[PDB]
């Protein structure tokens, strides 16, 4: 039952720990099915970390290796850090050093699954108020399409307010709002006022007959 | 989301200007009610 | 403040003709008519034996803005209604 | 004479940016003596927040600590009176009356506490900051206390009745600290917005709003004579004048950065502590640095934790008392046998390119 | 020139001009000793009639223990006597009272000049 | 190097609309008051109705201007990276941030 | 799209309604503020367009481009006397900010009022408020040809500025015009200026040497040579 | 009580109730004030014309570092101000002292068994483990030096 | 090791001298009680 790591999977993990974090191994066994998250971290941490040293062996290395072997016998993840490598590899290296002296069927599915996680970051919360969202319009499309039929009819029906929630909801189409006015300047905005006025009447009388 | 850390803190100006509710409570009951002056 | 509150605005011809007038103030009486936030209820009659209680229906601030008495809420000057007020000038 | 009046004919003969810079040479500072450290005190088993003197006699000093506690500290021999518990969060002012054995203290626990020193308990209590308190300034002669903190609001408390009196609402960000004087304007108020207000509790609104400032008003403190506030922004520190609201003097705070207190000597000698570790003093009147200094950390201890964060004298002025975040006191003392010579401190050396005077 | 005054008249030069810089032993005295209790007594009453209005108001009854006829209403025509009623002690007192919030509108007739100094600036990238 | 502080830049967009009123003034010739009142304190000017229409008229297009060159930009930065893997735009907008304060 | 009035006020109400339920939760977030004032711009109400812009204000009004926005707003819309009273707000709450300054002046270029905008600036001078403002203000005279008016400026500015990259740039305006009468004035005031202040230290040896340089090589130019090498001899003197 | 339930009746309750701290909120009280601490360090350390957007970032720096500080991570930022190194090393030596004190508060508290919450057994748990680790984690570091 | 000029002194504080219950303010008494 304790599988081998295809390379499938291989790459499910590494865009897992990109998206998750290296410490939430139960996110990452959730898109990893028959994989442990002891065992998605196991291999993280000693093969797919990019920060991992994977490559030949200086004669310095064979000879620091050679010196650390001996002076901290077998003490192999001591040893690893010191050469910061990883331990198996160290340990395959001493033994071969030593030796010198010689006398989709079903993964796509999986990854299909693991491409839609990963691509999909919201919960429930920002999906339902989307969902809420997207219904409210519907709501509202459907009763302006009503009014729009009866006036086809010639009967006029005007459109509903929003009930209150509370006391003293405020209607803010009603009036103006909070109206914070402008300080009382110098410079006489009296012509200006009566021309924003004759343009805002002047707004209002397009709408009622062209429709913006 | 739902989960905020603050801007501002909740400011008293607004509460100064609410009605007052007079309820009583039971930490503003009188309670050594004569002040001790220094010599 | 509510330690240091203007007299109120009264009309002449609310007052009526007599000379002292016993006045009941109610520190916080009904709410305004206009603001909806609670003032006092100044009430009164004209004689002593009158039949009809004259309350103050809205504030002193609502009667201030708009100046006009606290009772009939005619213009203090003129005594003339608010909307033909603001249609005179 | 300065020939510049009868060339460059002037409006004023005191706006030009020369005649003022000539009148500045002119002037020398009074000299004073300078400081050194006598006494380190630690104990507190977190920063220390808050420290405030005993008003009658010079025995003890209380030091409101971040281990939520409250230390009383024996001036003269350094020891270890008593500990005053009753705050969960940690303690933020410390204020002891002169007229009455009362020790308020406070909190950012949202909780105003007076204390009996006659009986070392919690007295009364006060209540009604929406956020965590940040200071105490008790009003002398007319037993109030003014408390604010992140609400942005000064609530004048009443001590007998426990009753919230005036609430002054003007300002728009966390008030750091507020001081309590005899006449109008009665609290001198700072906050986060830059400003420094000047308040009217009979009217309950501003008389005069000082917005010199570029950043946070930190620190303020109040000079024992002469009826004077000083107040510190990040890097300018700034003696205003009551009663007016003027602008005294412009202090040489450049290159500070963020002084968390200030504390005014008898003898006009000014404390500015630095959360740089730099505590520096300035002569009052003048408005100049004379020295400059630079405090250990501990034995070990974090380069950061180098701060000043509260600090007083005593009623003497001699000795100058600096609560630290490296978890300790220290206790700075006026240095003697100091002549003028042997220690002029820095030199009088203004520059017009900083334009401060 | 034709318009001098009328361009930011609540700025001027002197606000940012400290006052001991033309000599540093300029006296501002402290408040004399018939100037504090002016201050006191005036501070005092206004605070002591805030207190009794707290507790008057209170439904406590015992908050009486720790504690005008007359305003001519137009001009001169009429001379009002202020009485108060004695409240039934059952139906509830402040009968438009509730517990109602308010925003409220800040009066602001002149701006205040936010008076730093300078335009250093350099910023070395950091930061 | 460094950036421009908000003193200096105010200066130079300050000259680039003084260069730019020139060249309309300039253009202008080749194709070819103050009363104070009595009973308020309120001031009035005279103006021509030509150069504040030229106002309103620039000031508009030089917003459209700057909308369609950040728009032209929002069209180059979201066509330019394709490497790293990502989820949204914002998730390719954020990880442009990362690039930059490399 | 929206058809008539009608659907139009339901339109307007549940966008207000949406917006102000931001601004309440978040008193802060500016860019909300001017989106939706921008939005009532396009309502074409500007009475309540200009209240967003005035109620984002109190919330931040040091936020300059708030101010610039509803400065904007303004102007694009026309009103050009609700944009004077504002302006005058903008350098009456935050006079430092050289933006609120330099926005007064190119809508008073934009409309040619010449003495507007000089009266601007002396009040803008008197303030104390760098080399930036009076560089702007000579350039400015330097468009309108006042040549009378602009040695004014430089006789303030220099009492403003008292450093000698002031007092040479007056000296490459005159020598740009070679009225040579004015010139040496210029020289025989600046030179006089170090000498009498000589106390207060606030010219440096390098920065003296310039003014000797500049002041000799100018005279060598207008052929005077026993003058360009007498002053040599005394400028020594003076500081050995 | 029955004063306060028919004014309450007649009146509705108050707006204006603020909460006190208790037992329950400490720590998050603790949090409020830790972040609004940092907020005014940085803030006033800053060149000039910034203040909401740097908010976000510098204080995720913050419980990034914090978070490493519990996990014993040293918590090094590549390109980081050094003065703002200096802010959050201080403050998080700061929250340091206060998680410790309450560890050996509560455990003495725990042993004594004088009404310790189920919770707080668990939490104390928690907070001895980290500090054993970290006892530990010191321990293998300074033999190897 | 010497932490500072050795002037200095450097106090380590854990226990308080005195009682809680000291009063650490003398109580006012005008009148010599033999009660
Ligand atoms: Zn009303
Ligand atoms: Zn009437």
């Amino acid at each position: 039952k304790g599988g081998v790591w295809t390379n499938v999977e291989d790459q499910i993990l590494k865009a897992a720990v990109q998206k998750y974090g290296t410490h939430q191994w139960s996110k990452v066994a959730s898109l990893l099915q028959k994989k442990t998250a002891r065992q998605s971290e196991l291999r993280w941490n000693e093969y797919l970390n990019p920060k991992l040293n994977f490559t030949e062996f200086s004669k310095e290395e064979d000879a620091q290796l050679l010196d650390l072997a001996r002076e901290l016998p077998n003490q192999w993840r001591t040893i690893a850090d010191m050469m910061a490598r990883p331990a198996q590899v160290c340990v395959e290296r001493y033994n071969r050093l030593l030796e010198s002296e010689d006398s989709e069927d079903e993964e796509k599915e999986m990854l299909a699954e693991a491409r839609a996680r990963l691509l999909n970051t919201q919960g429930k919360k920002a999906t339902r108020k989307i969902r809420e969202r997207m219904l409210e319009e519907s709501k509202r499309i459907a009763e302006l399409q009503k009014r729009r039929e009866l006036k086809q009819a010639g009967i006029n029906v005007a459109i509903k307010k929003p009930k209150k929630k509370y006391g003293t909801d405020i209607d803010y189409n009603e009036d103006i709002v909070y109206e914070q006015a402008p300080m009382p300047g110098i410079y006489d905005t009296s012509t200006e006022d009566r021309q924003i006025k004759k343009k805002f009447e002047q707004f209002e009388r397009k709408v009622n007959r062209k429709g913006l | 989301t739902s989960h905020r850390p603050q801007l501002e803190a909740r400011s008293g100006a607004k509460a100064a200007a609410y009605t007052p509710t007079g309820i009583e409570h039971a930490r503003l009951l009188p309670g050594h009610t004569t002040l001790k002056y220094r010599k | 403040d509510e330690i240091n509150e203007p007299p109120p605005n009264i009309c002449e011809q609310c007052l009526g003709d007599e000379a002292n007038i016993r006045m009941t103030k109610i520190p916080q009486g009904s709410e305004c008519k206009i603001c909806t936030l609670p003032f006092t209820l100044y009430h009164f009659k004209t004689s002593k034996r009158s039949n009809n209680i004259i309350k103050t229906l809205i504030c002193v601030r609502c009667a201030t803005q708009r100046n006009i008495c606290q009772c009939c809420m005619l213009d203090s000057r003129w005594h003339i209604p608010i909307q033909l007020r603001d249609h005179l000038i | 004479s300065a020939f510049v009046n009868k060339i460059f004919q002037p409006e004023v003969a005191e706006e030009l940016i020369v005649n003022r810079y000539e009148k500045l040479l002119s002037q020398r500072p009074e000299w004073h003596a300078p400081w050194k450290l006598s006494r380190v005190i630690n104990g507190h088993l977190g920063w220390v927040r808050c420290v405030a003197i005993d008003p009658v006699d010079n025995e003890w000093f209380i030091t409101g600590s971040n281990d939520t506690t409250m230390k009383v500290w024996d001036l003269a021999t350094g020891k270890l009176k008593t500990t005053l518990a009753g705050h969960v969060m940690t303690v933020r002012d410390v204020a002891v009356s002169d007229r009455h054995p009362y020790l308020f203290s406070v909190s950012e626990d949202k909780t105003v506490k007076c204390w009996d020193l006659e009986k070392n308990q919690i007295i009364r209590d006060y209540y009604g900051h929406l956020s965590g308190v940040r200071t105490v300034s008790i009003h002398p002669t007319l037993d109030l206390i003014a408390t604010a903190g992140r609400d942005s609001v000064i609530k004048l408390w009443d001590m007998r009745t426990r009753i919230p009196v005036i609430t002054l609402v003007g300002h728009k960000g966390p008030i750091n600290q507020v001081q309590c004087t005899p006449v109008d304007p009665q609290v001198v108020s700072s906050s986060t917005d830059a400003t420094v207000r000047l308040w009217d509790v009979v009217a309950g609104k501003t008389m005069k709003v000082l917005t010199h400032h570029k950043r946070s008003v930190r620190a303020t403190a109040l000079h024992p004579k002469e009826f004077s506030v000083a107040s510190a922004c990040t890097d300018d520190i700034r003696s205003w004048g009551l009663a007016e609201g003027s602008l005294l003097t412009n202090f040489e705070s450049e290159k500070t950065g963020i002084i968390n207190t200030l504390s005014i000597n008898q003898d006009d000698v000014l404390f500015a502590g630095g959360d740089n570790g730099v505590l520096s003093f300035y002569d009052y009147k003048s408005g100049h640095k004379y020295q400059s200094l630079a405090t250990r950390e501990m034995v070990g201890s974090l380069e950061g934790e180098r701060s000043v964060l509260c600090s007083t004298f005593d009623k003497t002025g001699l000795r100058l008392i600096t609560g630290e975040a490296d978890k300790s006191i220290k206790i700075w003392k006026q240095d003697e046998t100091a002549t003028k010579e042997s220690e002029p401190g820095l030199a009088w050396n203004p520059n017009l390119s900083a334009k401060r005077f | 020139a034709i318009l001098t005054d009328q361009i930011a008249k609540n700025v001027k030069l002197d606000d940012f001009i400290p006052k001991r810089q033309s000599n540093f032993e300029l006296s501002v005295p402290l408040p004399t000793k018939a100037e504090i209790q002016e201050c006191t007594a005036r501070t005092k009453s206004y605070i002591q009639r805030l207190v009794n209005a707290k507790l008057a108001n209170s439904n406590n009854r015992a908050s009486s223990r720790y504690v005008a006829p007359a305003n001519l209403l137009l001009n001169n025509s009429h001379h009002i006597e202020v009485v108060s009623k004695q409240m039934d002690p059952l139906l509830p007192r402040f009968v438009g009272k509730k517990a109602r919030k308010v925003v409220a509108p800040t009066e602001n007739d002149e701006v205040v000049p936010v008076l730093h100094m300078d335009g250093g600036e350099a910023d070395p990238n950091e930061w | 190097r460094g950036g421009i502080s908000y003193d200096q830049l105010a200066k130079l967009s300050y000259e680039k609309t003084l260069r730019n009123l020139a060249t309309q003034t300039q253009n202008s010739s080749k194709q070819d008051k103050v009363q104070k009142d009595t009973k308020t304190g309120k001031i009035t000017i005279a103006d021509d109705d030509k150069l504040v229409n030229k106002l309103a008229v620039s000031l508009q297009s030089e917003s459209k201007k700057r909308y369609e060159a950040r728009k032209r930009q929002m069209q180059n930065a979201k066509t330019l990276y394709g490497v790293e893997s990502f989820i949204n735009d914002k998730n390719k907008q954020f990880n442009e941030k990362l690039s930059r304060e490399s | 799209d929206i058809l008539d009035l009608e659907e139009l006020r339901e339109y307007q109400r549940r966008k207000r309604t949406e917006y102000e339920g931001y601004l309440k939760r978040n008193r802060l977030d500016m860019g909300q503020w001017i989106r939706y004032a921008q939005f009532e711009i396009e309502q074409h109400d500007m009475r309540r367009a200009r209240s967003i812009f005035e109620r984002a204000l109190l919330v931040d009004s040091s936020f300059i481009p708030l101010w610039i926005r509803y400065i904007d707003a303004e102007l694009k819309v026309k009103c050009i006397n609700h944009a004077r009273n504002l302006m005058n707000r903008a350098i009456s709450t935050l006079p430092r900010v050289d933006k609120l300054w330099y926005k007064y002046l190119i809508v008073e270029e934009s409309l040619n009022n010449v003495e507007i905008v000089r009266s601007l600036y002396t009040k803008w001078c008197s303030l104390e408020p760098g080399v930036n403002a009076w560089n702007s203000f000579v350039d400015f005279e330097i468009r309108q040809k006042n040549w009378n008016g602009v040695r004014e400026i430089y006789s303030k500015y220099v009492m403003a500025h008292p450093q000698m990259q002031t007092w040479l740039k007056w000296v490459r305006f005159e020598n740009r015009h070679g009225n040579t009468e004015f010139t040496r004035s210029v020289y025989s005031l600046a030179i006089d200026t170090v000498a009498n202040l000589q106390n207060l230290q606030i010219w440096s040896d390098m920065e003296v040497a310039k003014l000797v340089n500049s002041f000799a090589h100018w005279e060598a130019a207008q052929q005077e040579y026993e003058r360009s090498s007498a002053l040599y001899q005394i400028a020594i003197e003076k500081w050995p | 009580y029955i004063g306060n339930l028919i004014t309450r009746q007649f009146e509705g309750r108050s707006n204006e109730i603020v909460k006190t701290t208790t037992k329950q909120r400490l720590d998050a009280y603790y949090d409020l004030e830790l972040r609004n601490s940092v907020m005014d360090d940085i803030l006033e350390m800053m060149p000039e014309s910034i203040r909401q957007k740097k908010a976000r970032t510098i204080l995720q720096h913050l419980s990034e570092a914090w978070r490493c500080w519990k996990a014993n991570i040293p918590w090094d930022v590549p390109g980081m101000p050094a003065p703002i190194k200096k802010i959050i090393e201080r403050y998080i030596k700061s929250k340091a002292d206060a998680w410790v004190s309450a560890a050996h508060y509560n455990r003495e508290r725990i042993k004594r068994g004088a009404h310790v919450e189920k919770t707080m057994v668990k939490k104390n748990l928690g907070r001895l483990t980290r500090l054993w680790i970290k006892n530990e984690q010191e321990r293998q570091r300074q033999i190897q030096k | 090791e010497h932490p500072y000029g050795k002037e200095v002194e450097v106090l380590m504080e854990t226990k308080n001298t005195q009682s809680p219950q000291t009063p650490l303010v003398e109580p006012v008494t005008e009148r010599t009680k033999l009660q």
